[PDB]
Order: structure tokens, then C-alpha cells, then sequence
């Protein structure tokens, strides 16, 4: 008799999926959903980005030496690199975590000037060797170390209030020097009972330098600390003093939100992304990762999986 | 497998049908021949495309930085981000090895049944003209030139043209 | 379809038969009719009622508020809170486009394979007294009256009472 | 021959729906999923519920003016609203976010009498302008603003100590009164220095009066920053005091458990639910939601989708 | 059920077949006889093996203490731990429930289907020579001894020795 | 006709499952997926654990009495018991939480001299009847309660200085007291005002000691509050004091990472495990568990289900 026979393809190289009942089934074909590799780069291709070098996102709002091209500006990606700098003069920033969050959150900074000026009996230009600029002695560019004009002599009773003009609210940072010595804290501002007083619609803090012995950071026993508070639309901050403020000459406001990433990558120009982790940017279709559970942007999300295939085709049964 | 055809009583498939996932050889006086069948194989194809596009996807939220790369985090918060990252991570890992062992059995299921539904459409064709021979074939108990073989390919094929001299050779 | 009834070898459905899911259509000398089959019908009803008390369901848990409506949380817990949210939300609403689209594939499927039930049963019964046309139909090849066409309906057909008048109709 | 056909039902208009292989398949019914609608209304019918209305939920453990209604109860259900009052005179609770919590969560305040009395140099009926009740200048209900009888003298070294008697513990609140100027400071206090200090078993701390220049808030520049802790059973709590207590006249015992609402919504007790937000009630038999992620009770999993329709049927194919 | 055959067309099991899971029962003039089919029943306990060594297993992400048995938890981070915890709960349970459900409804239609390919692997082997009497067996129209039905079993009947027997038996 | 039968087996009494579409569904043979059963042991074959039994974590650090077995050692499983001893005199340890974990992480204590001496009107020897030791009055093993040896004598301006000298982070601890009466500070420190400060390169703060009246516990009013920092590798950390500290005369070092448990569950050291929780030890092999949603170690995931069946079998339908 005639014959008509029914069949189905094959291939000579199948591959190997995984099913609910087989852990080896040959199908014809099958493609990967777990990406695997990653590009050493930050693709900034269609992103207006800021990479920060070796500044610290704290000192684009203090102004130190290493963030003197970055105290203002627009981005829709911040970059943040590993040992950036913040302190050129030893101390530390309270609730630090949150600001540098808020920072790296943000899409731009402005800088306003507080309009603070010192009478006669005020040196508002104090310098410090650990604070380099140019080969000379300078400061946080946002502040001013205030002391007493003439060196012994009491620092007066000051009052430096700044408003808010502004239809959105102002970040403000100011710090407390505390001195290594008695010698040094009676030198810039007398000897005198030291306090400053902060106070807003919103926020109240007092504050007193304390002289006492500590190691040496960058050759200086003497420390600063930063404060900081949110100065809303049309309120007003009243700094009261009689030495040891460290004060602002300009406050900050964050504009828009960005994308704040952490990476030692090198930026690409050429290449785009949505997804960027420490050693650089995921540029895949594919639902999964398994390159680090740390990533940020619209990511394929995290697995614990070298490789997970999709079959694309029936049972490969060779001849 | 689920519906017996493909790796079941079609013993193996064809390495030299390049233009389908499924069709017919056949053999008659004029020669041999072969030919893939569209509808079955685009069949299959559609809706293997039709998972592609539903997997292959990402959620469009984004997410920012909840740990410091470069700094401590903070102790006791530090930990709750640990343990929720690697609780988040094993919900993740078992939903995709999950979904893909569960579409794996049913794209390998589907194009069985795909295969099978091609042999049961030419079986109701041939009616009473042909038998099956079990493995996939049907012999045909009547001159069945290459014309008739195509009919049978194109779904136009009538049984009653042949019916006489096939029931007699099938009776003998 | 799967099982290549519903969608397949059925050419469509019919919008008339408002009274059941599935059902036959005949024709004999008295006339023609309609009749929905309970058993086949109900087969499929309760199975997807099934799925309904399944799915249509919340959880028990009592969960309290972790955000704040009227103010502010503090900065570093509530990146810690919108991660976690957001994380959530991309599990559930994964985890419900995955239900439904699943659930809806197996419902579609189990409506076909329950088409097919019912025509093999019929084809079981008629035995060597009819033939299958390819399009969901079988030609009785004897007299079969609404007596008659009500055992075939009602699982009672004796075949054997038929056989040997189908037998010279079909062999001719 | 005579011929049997078998078939199935179809419609006329059917549904769409989303399967694992086909984004647009056509099936006779469908049901949705996901909830969309959602009902203007807190239902608080079979609940023991109370509407703060304008009284923050602070102000019922101080005695806020607008919390006058709501100074002791009992609940199941505690609403909160928007732009609710917690301080006339302006100021701040020390770990705010916590206590609110506690008494969201808590199902009544009961009040206790603290017992304090005080000597004939000390006024304890300190009122003012800011917390007006029946008309005229008043003070926070539970609280007493503890000022010197004679203007400018030292306010007496004083001690108050509540025991608390019960088996349950118990909620102590007290004020600090921060001044505006050094004028006020000795007007009510005196020329001394003035220090607070609170000790139980359990709790320790020290508090100084802080005078220091600030923007006023309804008219005022001085503050009240309210602290607290909660007195085990049968324990002790100890104030020594000199001046800038705002002391108890009463404590709190926060009983049983209540759901706590954040809303806009009004009441309507003629419905019941389970699930809330800020909208509104949800009183949905379906699995998942797309109002808000932000929801209390139990509630239907929020979902990024604005419908999900589950398959009732077989495919439509339509004549 | 998906396939018609384990509580569909096959009435009941056999209590007494306790040397496989699916199997032949067989009558001739010699009597009667009951034999296990052993490439059905390794499949169907092959597949349910598969499923055990996926299923039967946990993470092996070391996790570390989040809430304090014995001590306080601060009071914000302790409702983040607890709504957190609790979701994560919700999640798992729900994929408990969801995969055994699916996992359960595709053990008894794949058992199901194991039944209908060793029914449709017979019916093919025995060609003309047999028809269904629509409760699983197949009355064969031939003397058909101990070793014809140990054929049968074996698949290696020759459906050409008996045709010409069973066409004039079945036919006339 | 002869016939040949095809069919299925099937079994007296079947098993009930639950399907997509059945709740009710009949199985020949089905299997638990959720574990219910714990043993009620530490199972702690192939560990090198320590079992603190009554010393909590902190006193390890500190040296209460009841952790005199513990102050050093190496582990990889550490076990914490309830109602575990850290404080024999009365207070508490500042960042006590964030502690506790460091110390329940750890793999190992190791202790190091800080070396401070003090001069001859300093009686660093304080004992107390709260801390008992060998059958007589004892302090803290691990730090002095540094007092006047001359009652009423006031306490010498004092500067000490600890140098981690290793190449990993030491863990410092120190002490304020805070007497109950202006009698007892002026008795141990003498009248004048009363300073601490602690500096490091990275750690900078300020303590005074607080009189106040407070009841007592274990019959004293005093007070004795914990703080504490690590100490970077090369630094140093400067003590400077006239009255009121207690002070360290040794620092820590936390070795390695181990497992902490907390439970009430006996050791037994002749099974294994790799998950615990309050009640003991879970060693199955099922992917899910109803026993405790807090577990630690490699545990199978909670579930709010008493039970799970999974069907290994067909369909059963019985004669
Ligand atoms: C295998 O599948 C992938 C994804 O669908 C496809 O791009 C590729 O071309 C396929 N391979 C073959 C040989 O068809
Ligand atoms: C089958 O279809 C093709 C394409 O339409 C046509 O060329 C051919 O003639 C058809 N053959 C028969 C026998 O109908
Ligand atoms: C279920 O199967 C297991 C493994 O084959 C077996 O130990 C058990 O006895 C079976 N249950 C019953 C009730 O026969």
C-alpha cells in the first residue's frame, strides 16, 4: 500500500532544560533568562551625570577643596566613588547617613547666599593648613571660621539670621569647632563661657565647644563637627553666638531627584543603561541577574542561579 | 509524554525537515516524498513567542540605594536589610526556578499535542480508506498519486472519491 | 487547543444551545433537535467554581501601620520602607499576573479536554455502526429515530441491536 | 445516513483575557481579580470606634484643648485626620513617632492622678494665650506650667515623686519649658541656675532650660518640648526640680489593642469592613487591590495592574 | 479527568494489582489472568520522583536574628520587622498552597495520561483484529491463548497473523 | 470473543489532597511538605559552641560575675539564654541592640590591657555588695570604679590613653557614674564639677555625671551607665576625667564570625543540625515548617499551614 507519515523536526546538538519531572530533557532549542555578564563601564549614553571623583557628596555642601567643581549644578545621575573626600579639617557630620542620601537622591544644587556679615571685632577669615587650596591655607568654601580679630580678646555676642525667600525649602549646614587646647579655645574666641544657639519655626539645638585631648588627624588634635536642618519657605533660622560657630556664607538647595550610584567603573558616553551596580551596568532584556543583589535603577532582579533555560522548542529525539 | 505522540509512538523525529517544526513523507508510484505542514508549526511557534514576550521582561520600578557601597551601614537597620535582601532574593530564585520548570513541561506538552492534533486531523481525512500502522504512519489502501497526497496536505482530500477500491484492498 | 476540539476540530461554537456548555445537534427522518449534555457541562462548571473559591480569597493577616499619612518618617527607615514596599509589590504583582495567566491557560484546556470526553464516549458507544466526519459530527450509518438519538444522549445505545444493517450500509 | 454533530455553547460579545501563550484570547466569561473602586467612607459599623476629629492623638496623653472630648475612653478603632492638633503652645514630643504609634495601637486611656502639690511660693496655674479653653487664656489639661508666685525670685528647689499603685504599666509625659529670652527666664524661674532631673528604676535623665533667640509660631518664640517614659508597676518615679518643669498632674495606662486609621474619609455606620486607607474602605472579596500600597487591616495584596481577568469559561468562537 | 481514562472511561482500579500501577486483565477459553505493565508504571513513578528531588528541599541561605527572643526591640524598627516578617509569610504561603494545587492537578492528569497512551499503544498493535467496548477493553475477534496475550503485553503482537480470522469473525 | 483489559490499581483507603480544582481529591498515596515536629535540643555535633547559660553577651565585655567563664574564647555557635545576667550594679549600655549583635555574630573574644595607672588620692579598687564575687564584695572584672581615697578630697584632673597596637579593631567599653545624692558625688568626687570626655580619631564625646534622686534596685540608687566605640588599628583613644569615670582596664577584640542563637532548648552534642529556634532544632528535609516564623541558620521557610499533601499517585478509585 501508498503511505503518509506524520513526524516532527530534530536537531543533531540539542540542549538540556530543566522541567517540573526531568532535570536532563533534550529539547531543539532553549535560551538563558539569567544574565551573567556585565559591562566594567557606567553607560551614561541620554544622561546629563555628575561623576564626583575623588569629592564626597557632604563636601559639595561645605565646600571642600576636592568638591570646588562640584558645590553647584543639574544631573540626572550622581556618582559616587570609593575613599571620597569630605573633612579637610578633622571631624564628622551629625545624622550623616540621611544627608548624604539626600544628596545622592537629588537631582541638582543651587547655592543662595545666607547674607551673613561680622562686625569689627570679627576675623571671619580663619585658614587652615589642613584645608589647601593652591598651596595656601584656606577653608570650607560655604563657611567661615569666625574668631576674634584680636587674638585673646571675647569674641561678641552675635546674631546672623538667614530667611527663606524662596518657594521651596533651603538646606542649611553649619559646624562647632572644638579645640584641642585651652591655649588655642582662649586665642580665637577669649576666655569666655563658649555657647551658640540655633533656632527655627521647625528645629532647635544648642551647642558648647568642648576643649580636650584627642589624637592628631591630618597633624590636628582640634575637631569640627557639622549640623544640619530643612529651613522651609518663608521661615527664618536665627544663629545666636559668642565664638566657636563655623559659620555658613551661602545655604544649598537640592533640585528634581536623580539617580545616586556607587561604582569604581569608568564612564561610557556610548553605551546605555537603566541598571548599575559596583563593578558597572546590566544591559540585558532578560528578568534575572545573578551579578549582585546591590543594584539600582529598573533592574532584572537577583537570583542564586548560574543559569536557568527557557525551552523554545519540542523534545529533540535524534535519528 | 502528556499526549504519546512526540518522544511516545512517533519514534523519532526527522533532522532533514528544515522548513517546519511538523509535516508528512510520503510513498507512492511517482516517488518519495516530503513536506512540513505550516499550521502545526506556526501553531507551536506563536505561542512559544507568546511566552517569550510575557518572560523576557522586567518590572519598570526603580529602585534606589538602601546600602552604602563605599561606608558602614548602621547596625541593627544593617541587619534588617541583610535579612531582607536574602529573604526577597529566596522568593526570587524559587519563583524563577518555579516558572521555568512549569513553562518547560508545558511548551515540551504543548508541542506533543500540537503534533498529535496534525495525526488525528489526517486520520479523520482518510476515514475508512487507510489503517494505522502505530508508529505515526497510515497506509493507504489505494493509488494515492502525488496529487492526492497533496489534498490530503491541503485538508481538501474526500474520502468517498476512493472509498470502493479502498475498502476492497483493506477486505482483500 | 490541547486536546484539538474547542478551537480545533470543531469548526465554532454554538450561540443558540443556552441551556449547557456542551451538547449534541442531530438530524433523522422526524426532524432535527438540540440538547445540552448535564453531565459534561457540570463537569466543567465545577471545576472552575473550584478554582473561583481558590482564588477569590485574602489572607487573615492583620497588618498596622508602618507609614506615616500626616507626617514625616525618618529618612534613613523610610528608604528602608519604600525599598521593601516596592520589593513587595513587584513579588504580588508578579505573583498574580503568573495565577491568572496560568489558571486561565488550564481552564481553557480543561473546557476542551471535557469537548473531547464527551465525543470519545459517543464514538465508544456507536462502536462499528457509525463514522467520524472530521468535524465533531458522526454519520450513523442505520435508521436512528428521537428514541434512538435519546440513548446515544442518554448513554444507553445498544450497538449491537443496529450492527448488522450499519454494517452492509458501511461496507456497501 | 442519519448524523449526530456534537458541539459547545458560545456568545455574542465575549471576553478578553491574558493566558500563558496568548496576550488576546477570546473566552464566553470572565471575572476580575483586582480591585479598582473603592468606597469614600470609613465603615465603622460592629466597631467601638472614636473620630479624633482636629485632636492629635499626643494631645489626649497632654490634654490639648481640642482633645477635651477624648481625654480618657475606650475603642477597638482610633481615627486620625489630617492637620490634627497636638500643641497650642509651640513645641515638640522627644521620640514622637513612637508614642503616636502607642496609642494608635493601644483600645483606651484610663488617667491617674499623680498626686503633685506644691509650695505656697510656687503658682502652678500658668496659662496662656496660645491654649484657650472657654474663652480665655488656659493650659494643657493634664499638665501644669509651674512658674515662681513673686516675679524674679528663685523658683524653690521642689520635688514630686508618682508611684504607680497599679499592676499595669503606666504612661508619664512631662514639659520642658525652653524660654524666648533671659527677661522671661528670670521673670519665672529666677536669677538660679535651673536644672531638672527625672529617676525611676527603670528611666534616668537630666534636662537644662535653654534661652536662645527663635521665629514665633501663632505669636509665640518660646517652646515646650515634651518627654516621656513609661513607670513599671509598683515602681517610682522621682522629679527634682528648680524651675522649667511642665509637670503631670496625671498619667495615662494605655489598655488593650485597637486598629489605628490615618484618613480623610467620613464615618458611616452603616457598613462594615475590614481593610482601610486613606481614601476610604475596601469591602472587596478579591484577591488583590490597586487603590494603595498604604493600607490597614485586613486587606487584598496591592498590585501594579490596573485589571487581571480570570477565565470563567471556554474559548469564545463565535458563528 | 484531562485524559478520559483513571475515572473516566475505565469504571474503577484493581485493589488486587499490587505489582504495578497500570496493567492487563485478560479472558479466553484457557480462563482468566492479571499482569502489571512495567514502562507504564516506571514512567509515572519516574515523573513523581522528578517532582520529590525538586520539591523536597530548602535554601541554603544562612540567615542570622532580626528580632530579639528574650529582650526589647526598639519600637520603630520592630513594626518595619514584624509588617516585613509578615509579608514575607504571606508570600511563601500562598506559593505553598499554589504549587502543591498545580503540582497535585498535574500528578493525576499526567497518571491519567500514562493510562490513555498504554490504551492507545494496545488499539494501534491490534489493528482490525479488535474493537473497543468502551470500558478499557478491546474484545478481540480471534482465538487469542496464553501466548497470543503474553504477545499482546510484550508489543510484539502481529496483528497480519490473525487478520483474515478476525475480518470473518468481526465482518462475515 | 476473547477480551484483554486495561486498568489502573487502586487501594482501599486513599489520601485527600487539594488540586487546582478540588479541594476533596482522593489520591492513592500523598507526602507532608510542611515540617511540624522540632527536636527539642541544641543540636550541636560538628560545633565548637559556648553556652552562656545566665551571662548575657555584654557582661562578657564588661565582666558581671555571672560571665567569669566567659570574658575569653573562641566559638562558631554562640547560645543566649533567657533572663541572662549583663548588669550587677544598676543601668544600661548606650547602643546596647547594635552590641548585643556585634557580640552574638562574633566567633571569639580575645582581651588586651589597656594599661592605665592612677595616682596615689585615686582609690581605683571600688567594690560593691551588688557585685559579689568569690563569696565577698567585687566590681565589673573588666573595668574600676575609680574614687577619692580620701573622702570628700576632690578627684585629680586625670588623662589616660589606650593604643590599639594589633591590626584589627578593638572594642573599648567605659563607664559614667551617676550618684543618688549631692553627698555621695561630693564623698567619692569631691565638690568641684565633674567632666568626662573620650576622643579618638574616629569617635569623639562628652559625659557628666548626673545627681538625682532614684529608687533603688538590688538596694542601690546609684547608677552606673555603658558606653562604647571600636578602636581603629594604630589609633588611639584618650580618657580625660576628674570624677565619675568608670574607667576600662581592658579592651576586647571580637575574632571571626560565628552563629548566635537564642533558645531555651538543652545542648546535645550527638546530633547535628543546621537550623534553630526558641524550642530547638529543625532537621528536615521538607521545604516548609509551621514550628516558628524566627529561625536562624539553613532553615525551611514558615508557613501558616498545619499541613501541605502532595499527591504521589494517581487518582484512587476503589471497588
Ligand atoms: C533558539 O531560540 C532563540 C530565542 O527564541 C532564537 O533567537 C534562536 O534563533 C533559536 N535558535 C534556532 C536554531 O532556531
Ligand atoms: C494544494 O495547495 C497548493 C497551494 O494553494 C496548490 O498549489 C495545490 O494545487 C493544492 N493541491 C491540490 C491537490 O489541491
Ligand atoms: C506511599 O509511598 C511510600 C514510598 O513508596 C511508601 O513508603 C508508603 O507506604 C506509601 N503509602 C501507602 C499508604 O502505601
Amino acid at each position: 500500500p501508498d503511505k503518509i507519515c506524520l513526524g516532527h523536526h530534530a536537531v543533531a546538538n540539542g540542549t538540556i532544560v530543566k522541567t517540573l519531572t526531568n532535570e536532563q530533557e533534550e529539547v531543539t532549542n532553549a535560551t538563558e533568562t539569567v544574565e551573567s555578564t556585565s559591562l566594567n563601564r557606567l553607560c551614561m549614553k541620554g544622561r546629563n551625570h555628575k561623576d564626583l571623583g575623588n569629592c564626597h557628596p557632604i563636601g559639595m555642601l561645605i565646600g571642600t577643596p576636592a568638591c570646588d567643581l562640584h558645590l553647584t549644578g543639574t544631573w540626572d545621575t550622581l556618582i559616587e566613588r570609593k575613599n571620597a573626600i569630605a573633612y579637610c579639617y578633622p571631624g564628622a557630620t551629625v545624622n550623616e547617613k540621611a544627608l548624604r542620601q539626600k544628596i545622592m537622591e537629588s537631582g541638582g544644587i543651587s547655592k543662595i547666599n545666607t547674607g551673613f556679615t561680622y562686625g569689627s571685632s570679627i576675623n571671619s577669615a580663619g585658614t587652615t593648613k589642613a584645608c589647601m587650596r593652591n598651596g595656601g591655607n584656606s577653608f570650607y568654601a560655604e563657611l567661615k571660621w569666625l574668631v576674634s580679630k584680636n587674638k585673646g580678646q571675647n569674641f561678641p555676642q552675635t546674631t546672623n539670621t538667614y530667611r527663606n525667600a524662596d518657594t521651596a525649602e533651603h538646606l542649611i549646614m553649619w559646624g562647632i569647632h572644638h579645640p584641642s587646647s585651652t591655649q588655642e579655645k582662649n586665642d580665637l574666641y577669649g576666655t569666655q563661657s563658649l555657647s551658640i544657639s540655633v533656632g527655627s519655626s521647625t528645629y532647635k539645638n544648642s551647642f558648647v565647644p568642648v576643649v580636650g585631648a584627642r589624637p592628631q588627624v591630618n597633624g590636628l588634635s582640634g575637631r569640627i563637627d557639622f549640623h544640619w536642618t530643612l529651613v522651609q519657605p518663608g521661615d527664618k533660622i536665627i544663629f545666636s553666638h559668642n565664638g566657636g560657630l563655623i559659620a555658613p556664607s551661602r545655604v544649598s538647595k537640592l533640585i528634581g531627584r536623580g539617580l545616586g550610584i556607587q561604582s569604581e567603573a569608568p564612564i561610557d558616553n556610548s553605551c546605555e543603561s537603566k541598571c548599575f551596580w559596583r563593578g558597572g551596568s546590566i544591559n540585558t532584556r532578560l528578568p534575572f541577574q545573578n551579578l549582585s543583589p546591590r543594584t539600582v535603577g529598573q533592574c532584572p532582579k537577583y537570583v542564586n542561579k548560574k543559569s536557568l533555560m527557557l525551552a523554545t522548542g519540542m523534545r529533540n529525539v535524534p535519528e | 509524554g502528556l499526549f504519546g505522540a512526540i518522544a511516545g509512538f512517533i519514534e523519532n523525529g526527522w533532522e532533514g525537515m528544515v522548513d517546519g517544526w511538523y509535516g508528512f513523507r510520503h510513498q507512492n508510484a511517482q516517488g518519495t516524498g516530503q513536506a512540513a505542514d505550516y499550521k502545526s508549526t506556526q501553531a507551536a511557534i506563536d505561542q512559544i513567542t507568546g511566552k517569550l514576550n510575557r518572560i523576557i521582561k522586567k518590572t519598570n520600578t526603580e529602585f534606589e540605594s538602601i546600602e552604602s557601597e563605599f561606608s558602614e551601614i548602621d547596625h541593627q537597620i544593617g541587619n534588617v536589610i541583610n535579612w531582607t535582601k536574602d529573604s526577597i532574593t529566596d522568593i526570587w530564585t524559587y519563583q524563577a526556578e518555579l516558572l521555568v520548570a512549569m513553562e518547560n513541561q508545558h511548551t515540551i506538552d504543548m508541542a506533543d499535542s500540537e503534533m498529535l492534533n496534525l495525526y488525528e486531523r489526517v486520520r479523520k481525512q482518510l476515514r475508512q480508506n487507510a489503517e494505522e500502522d502505530g508508529k505515526g504512519c497510515f497506509e493507504i489502501y489505494h493509488a494515492c498519486d502525488d496529487s492526492c497526497m497533496e489534498s490530503i496536505r491541503n485538508n481538501t482530500y474526500n474520502h468517498s472519491q476512493y472509498r470502493e477500491e479502498a475498502l476492497l484492498n483493506r477486505l482483500n
